[PDB]
């Protein structure tokens, strides 16, 4: 009974979080009212990982919805699976965070964080053996970024020896809401370097290009981008939610994915992305490793993989899977570090996602992720050198010194990635 | 797309093999430490065979047979010929030899030595070791043993061929180099092209002090000999010319008079150690190129001198021989997307 | 080629063939190790809590 | 009669233990409910099989075994499995979260808090033994529990049972059936601290078992069940002498005497034959000479390596089935004239042979065919040092960059224990070379 406590904060965090629970609820046979109606016992074997069991055979997600404004969470409660969430697990304010990291982290968020922890404490206390936490949020806004990282810090203070994972949406000028996003993202990245064990980096630019170029969506919407995020989040958690020869909790997974404590930022991928055609194993493996299928907006051919994990879902030839995986590495070994033996691992799951005969999810710890932090650091410095828009932050009590430190911290992170790429 | 690594930057042979593999556009070279490889061009010494054949899904091949040193070490070869039932009894093609440390065959050597001295027979021996460029030819036993104690490594004393076949004109010694390729299936391929490394000095059996006319090494002839390149370019005569010579001088052919014995000697040595080095049922595959060095006496009898495990090739033959390596040794295991240059010495496995 | 010490019973037999003749830390010390590692875990955690307190 | 207590640590040890005790029951005619019709002494006796089974007054034959795992999912397969009725609940010990493939976590963090409980349960089994021989300890090298907790247990067993032999069955890490990258660390850490505490250890390389299952059993992608059923046959062959009437390897002390001249070099190479697929139409029953010759083929070894380039220090032939001494010697002489068998000059060039007439037993509906005769060779070769070299090299690759080291330090382990354990493995590699190479 290795329970996980899920937290979703801010607009982005709650919209992606909502689609995630919608997706896996479907996979586990849970209807919008919380009643099970599947046809396989595999759907319930690990159901307690993400769902609490209530009276009358009800399954209630172990999820906490956090936001500094009511808007988005009112949408969740009225959405498809809105009724499935625990009424007491909606924790929200009225002021909002104004896309301001300082407001979410120091002023508005600080006033709300204690009641969020009360709910976290409540969920953890009813866990047979808490596996860890997962947070969905963006880094470019105010609540998910500033208050989200504050939450992580206070969770780590109270649960120092539990795994803390995040699905973190990285900003991009292409799909930008405000010009202060580089400020908010840089301030958050430093928090994550210290206080998360694994962070799946989701780049809205990569999601956009996949919708425009690969998926052929003329005008992508946040809904479209979130469909890819939901699908990815379901893939990475497949080994946690269904039985298989994997059998590994968050800590065991983190141990084999993270060789150095600060380099724990993953590039996820999914495949597939003329829609009823059967996709062969070669097509899954080639696409999954293709850059046009990854959501980090980074070219893996610019860095090297420290560790790579792949989850294949569906009834397929596991012999043919190994043949294709062992073909991609042995045909591109120049992009894998040679000093971590056997750093490419594969796992199969028989239950395919909804409406797909088979799929593959990709999780890469690549040094190419430094390009994502370089882009952010460049946008940050361009503004910070002129102190542009800083008054929104110094008006909340922050000093310029804290920005200088965050700038240095992320530049160190880039330097740390660069030395392992050589 | 096949991958290979290079771990001996001093191999002239596999420098060209590596140059040819890259030319096919279907072979990719990796850093020498990358374990994910199909073919290893390994180092001459301490090659880590124990780490081969453990990468999932990778068919791994190496250019050395683990255990072939038994054949390519002076003292090891002598011991193999004497302790192998396939050889010792009828090994009429290896000069009488004895392992001598500075177990040890000191007393046994002297017994055969006193026999020759007492029987008026030619009692000239040559002492040598694997640590040589350090050779000594002498007819007195005292000098041969005192020369080994001054050193500090194992030496072998074998009978010096006092009646070598001398080419004319010139009245000069020589030796024959034969290149043999053994693939993963243990087929024994003899390169159709050999080389005679000739001495440009007239053979003088009354002065074993000046070793220029006795040692036919390409380096000694190009260094201490004053007639280097007079008769043949680089003191190297190839089979076409040598065969024609045997027809004009002795009314015989290179095939009948010599090559039959060479083929028999190559098969005897390689078949003998096959059970101990074969990779047929192993988790990795081996092949290797060998340099067999022969002497020919005035009776047209062939003598095995030594076997080189890391041989070089004749400048004129690098192109053809190296292509043959890739053809039968590498591409046979890793195919790409004639009239073979080799001679298959068939045998029972 | 000699067989020696042939032992026979209803469930089997055994023997020996010769082809050729020839030619701790105490309980206390284990406690110290375990508690030393525990102490280093306590110290590292105290440094984290100190960091979070700052 | 002298009792043997089996200890199964971690997932690999537990599941292999599960497969062995299933096989033992089928070999001794013990039903899943614990009853044994052929046992005429009810609730008592000092028969050979009583070395591994005790008996209740109600006629139940209870394995002298303890199962230990830091997380319960694997042992619950035993609590509810076919043979759930064989074990008392106290024999199955499970924590709530595992060592996360972290030796430091299994040895220090979690081991410290569960060791005394495990000793207490083991003590309760020892108190039923009138003459305890020692322990058989099953575990993996790569697991955080199998590596970390085992080495702690071995240290404490040397304290509490100084005069008792300890034998290991260790699962050597293979990438083809593993999703972990830190197993080289755990392997070297556990071998270092366990070395002076284990009298004899049989390493099984998953790479070898995997290939034997693909090659001989035509299993495209073997599972752990396929691997464990095969491994249990070899284990059964090794422990048969302790459970059946006989004169060879009748107590654990005899394993060291016949297989380990030098204490640190206590890792015999195991070879088994034949492994025949059950789905086969009908195989030709192999002869004594043939299955004996198979013992010198690298493809039938539990650890892939080339014994032709090592030296033998000892050699045991264990036959089960229709085998008579006449056929064994005939096959032996034939093999000495064809194979490369170099013994160390300070050890007789001989073979201790044991024959058990009962042919190999196979789990009904399993992958292994019923054969009329099988053999397991236990030979102490320097060739097995290849496995240490391979594993030590992988350790070096990662340790040069300190990759993953922080996970061990975070659990209270000092970085110095890495290099201390590595230098011990370097000395172990040197020992093999001083015995093997000239
Ligand atoms: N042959 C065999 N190997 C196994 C089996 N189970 C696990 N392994 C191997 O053991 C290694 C993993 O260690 P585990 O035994 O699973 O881990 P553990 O001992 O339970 O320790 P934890 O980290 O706490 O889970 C890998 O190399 C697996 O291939 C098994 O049933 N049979
Ligand atoms: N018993 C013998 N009788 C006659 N000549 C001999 C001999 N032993 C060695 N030689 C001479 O020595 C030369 C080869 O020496 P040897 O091969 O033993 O040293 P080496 O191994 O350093 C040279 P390489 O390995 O390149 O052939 C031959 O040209 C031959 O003339
Ligand atoms: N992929 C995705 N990105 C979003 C979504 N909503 C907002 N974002 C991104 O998140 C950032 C805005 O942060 P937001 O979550 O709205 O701020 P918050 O409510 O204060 O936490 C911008 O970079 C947006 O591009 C969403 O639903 N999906
Ligand atoms: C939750 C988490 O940490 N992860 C990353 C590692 N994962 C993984 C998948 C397949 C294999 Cl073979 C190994 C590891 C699953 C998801
Ligand atoms: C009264 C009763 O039920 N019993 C039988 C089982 N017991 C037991 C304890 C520890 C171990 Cl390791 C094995 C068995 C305790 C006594
Ligand atoms: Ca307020
Ligand atoms: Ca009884
Ligand atoms: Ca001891
Ligand atoms: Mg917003
Ligand atoms: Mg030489
Ligand atoms: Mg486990």
């Amino acid at each position: 009974m290795r329970e996980i406590v899920h937290i979703q904060a801010g607009q982005c965090g709650n919209q992606i979080g909502a689609k995630f629970w919608e997706v896996i609820s479907d996979e586990h046979g849970i209807d919008p009212t919380g009643s099970y109606h599947g046809d396989s016992d595999l759907q319930l074997e690990r159901i307690n990982v993400y769902y609490n069991e209530a009276t009358g055979n009800k399954y209630v997600p172990r999820a906490i919805l956090v936001d500094l404004e009511p808007g988005t969470m009112d949408s969740v409660r009225s959405g498809p699976f809105g009724q499935i969430f625990r009424p007491d697990n909606f924790v929200f304010g009225q002021s909002g965070a104004g896309n301001n990291w300082a407001k979410g982290h120091y002023t508005e968020g600080a006033e709300l964080v204690d009641s969020v922890l009360d709910v976290v404490r409540k969920e953890s206390e009813s866990c047979d053996c808490l596996q860890g936490f997962q947070l969905t949020h963006s880094l470019g806004g105010g609540t998910g970024s500033g208050m989200g990282t504050l939450l992580i810090s206070k969770i780590r203070e109270e649960y120092p020896d539990r795994i803390m994972n995040t699905f973190s949406v990285m900003p991009s000028p292409k799909v930008s809401d405000t010009v202060v996003e580089p400020y908010n993202a840089t301030l958050s990245v430093h928090q994550l370097v210290e206080n998360t064990d694994e962070t799946y980096c989701i780049d809205n630019e990569a999601l956009y290009d996949i919708c425009f170029r690969t998926l052929k969506l003329t005008t992508p919407t946040y809904g479209d981008l979130n469909h890819l995020v939901s699908a990815t989040m379901s893939g990475v958690t497949t080994c946690l939610r269904f039985p298989g020869q994997l059998n590994a909790d968050l800590r065991k997974l983190a141990v084999n994915m993270v060789p150095f404590p600060r380099l724990h930022f993953f590039m996820p991928g999914f495949a597939p992305l003329q829609q009823y055609r059967a996709l062969t194993v070669p097509e899954l493996t080639q696409q999954m490793f293709d850059s046009k299928n990854m959501m980090a907006a980074c070219d893996p051919r610019h860095g090297r993989y420290l560790t790579v994990a792949a989850i294949f879902r569906g009834r397929m030839s596991m012999k043919e899977v190994d043949e294709q995986m062992l073909n991609v590495q042995n045909k591109n070994s120049s992009y894998f570090v040679e000093w971590i033996p056997n750093n490419v691992k594969t796992a199969v799951c028989d239950i395919p996602p909804r409406g797909l005969k088979m799929s593959a999810t990709f999780i890469g710890n690549s040094t190419a992720i430094q390009e994502l932090f370089k882009r952010i650091s460049e946008q940050f410095t361009a503004m910070f050198r002129r102190k542009a828009f800083l008054h929104w932050y110094t008006g909340e009590g922050m000093d310029e010194m804290e920005f200088t430190e965050a700038e240095s911290n992320m530049n160190d992170l880039v330097s740390e990635y660069q030395q392992y790429q050589d | 797309m096949y991958t290979f690594v290079v771990r001996d930057e001093n191999s002239s042979v596999y420098a060209e093999v590596s140059r040819l593999l890259l030319a096919t556009g279907q072979w990719k070279r990796l850093r020498k430490d990358n374990p994910r490889f199909n073919l290893m061009l390994g180092e001459r010494n301490r090659l880590p065979f124990g780490r081969l054949g453990h990468e999932p899904g990778l068919v791994q091949l190496v250019n050395y047979y683990r255990g072939a040193d038994k054949l390519c070490r002076k003292a090891s070869l002598v011991k193999l010929i004497k302790t192998s039932p396939e050889l010792s009894e009828s090994c009429t093609w290896f000069p009488e030899s004895y392992v001598i440390y500075p177990t040890d065959e000191r007393e046994v050597f002297l017994a055969a030595y006193n026999r020759r001295r007492e029987g008026r027979e030619g009692n000239v021996w040559i002492a040598k070791s694997s640590a040589g460029a350090g050779i000594l030819i002498s007819s007195e036993a005292s000098e041969l043993l005192d020369f080994i104690d001054e050193q500090g490594q194992v030496h072998v004393i074998q009978k010096y061929l006092e009646k070598p076949l001398l080419l004319e004109p010139g009245h000069r010694k020589f030796d024959i180099r034969s290149w043999v390729l053994v693939d993963h299936l243990y087929n024994i391929y003899l390169y159709r092209e050999g080389v005679l490394r000739t001495s440009s000095e007239p053979y003088n059996s009354a002065n074993f002090q000046d070793k220029t006319c006795h040692l036919t090494n390409h380096c000694i002839q190009k260094e201490y000999s004053k007639n280097y390149g007079r008769y043949e370019e680089g003191n190297e005569m190839f089979f076409e010319e040598f065969n024609q010579y045997l027809m004009d001088a002795l009314n015989t052919t290179l095939e009948n008079s010599i090559l039959l014995q060479i083929k028999h000697i190559i098969r005897s040595c390689l078949m003998c150690i096959e059970p101990a080095i074969s990779t047929k049922h192993l988790h990795y595959q081996s092949f290797q190129l060998f340099g067999f060095d022969f002497m020919v006496d005035e009776e047209l009898k062939v003598w095995l001198i030594e076997v080189n495990g890391a041989p070089a090739c004749a400048q004129k033959l690098y192109a053809e021989l190296c292509q043959g390596i890739v053809d039968v040794a590498i591409s046979s295991v890793f195919p790409l997307a004639p009239t073979s240059i080799f001679i298959k010495l068939h045998h029972h496995h | 080629m000699e067989v020696i010490e042939l032992n026979k019973c209803t469930s089997g037999q055994s023997f020996e063939v010769i082809l050729k003749p020839p030619s701790d830390p105490s309980l206390e010390e284990i406690q110290k190790k375990l508690e030393a590692a525990e102490e280093r875990r306590k110290y590292q955690e105290a440094e984290l809590l100190k960091h979070l307190a700052e | 009669m002298r009792e043997c207590i089996s200890i199964h640590v971690g997932q690999a040890g537990v599941q292999i233990g599960n497969a062995c005790w299933e096989l033992y029951c089928l070999e001794h005619g013990i039903q899943p409910d614990g009853q044994m019709p052929s046992d005429k002494t009810i609730g008592g006796g000092d028969d050979s099989f009583n070395t591994f089974f005790s008996e209740t007054g109600a006629g139940k034959h209870v394995p002298r075994a303890v199962f230990v795992d830091l997380e319960p999912t694997v042992i619950d397969e035993v609590r509810t499995g076919t043979y759930r009725q064989l074990f008392h609940p106290e024999q199955l010990i499970t924590g709530k979260e595992d060592a996360a493939n972290n030796y430091a976590r299994g040895h220090y963090t979690i081991g410290k808090e569960i060791i005394d409980l495990v000793l207490d349960r083991i003590r309760k089994l020892a108190d039923q033994c009138t003459g305890l021989q020692g322990f058989l300890v099953f575990h993996s090298f790569g697991g955080g529990t199998g590596s970390g907790f085992t080495s702690l247990l071995m240290e404490r067993l040397s304290v509490d049972y100084g005069k008792k032999s300890k034998l290991e069955f260790s699962i050597y890490p293979a990438p083809q059936v593993s999703t972990a990258v830190v197993e080289p660390y755990n392997s070297i850490l556990t071998t270092h601290t366990t070395l002076e505490h284990s009298d004899c250890a049989f390493m099984v390389d998953n790479e070898a078992i995997y290939d034997i299952c693909r090659r001989n059993l035509d299993i495209e992608r073997p599972t752990y069940t396929n691997l464990n059923r095969l491994i249990s046959q070899i284990v059964s062959s090794i422990t048969a002498s302790l459970r059946f009437d006989g004169a060879l390897n009748v107590d654990l002390t005899e394993f060291q005497t016949n297989l380990v001249p030098y204490p640190r070099i206590h890792f015999p190479l195991a070879t088994y034959a034949p492994v025949i697929s059950a789905e086969k139409a009908y195989h030709e029953q192999l002869s004594v000479a043939e299955i004996t010759n198979a013992c010198f083929e690298p493809a039938n070894q539990m650890v892939k390596c080339d014994p032709r380039h090592g030296k033998y220090m000892a050699c045991c032939l264990l036959y089960r089935g229709d085998v008579v001494p006449k056929d064994v010697n005939a096959a032996i002489a034939t093999i000495k004239t064809k194979r490369s068998i170099q013994f160390v000059d300070w050890c007789p060039t001989g073979f201790k042979v044991g024959i058990n007439y009962q042919p190999p037993t196979v789990v009904p509906g399993g992958d292994l065919a019923k054969v009329q005769r099988a053999v397991c060779m236990l030979s102490n070769t320097t060739a097995i040092a290849e496995a240490w070299a391979r594993l030590d090299h992988k350790f070096d690759l990662m340790y040069a960059k300190r990759a993953f080291v922080h996970w061990y330090v975070g659990e209270g382990m000092e970085e110095g224990e890495f290099s201390e354990a590595r230098e011990d493995m370097a000395a172990l590699e040197k020992d093999y070379e001083e015995v093997g190479v000239d």
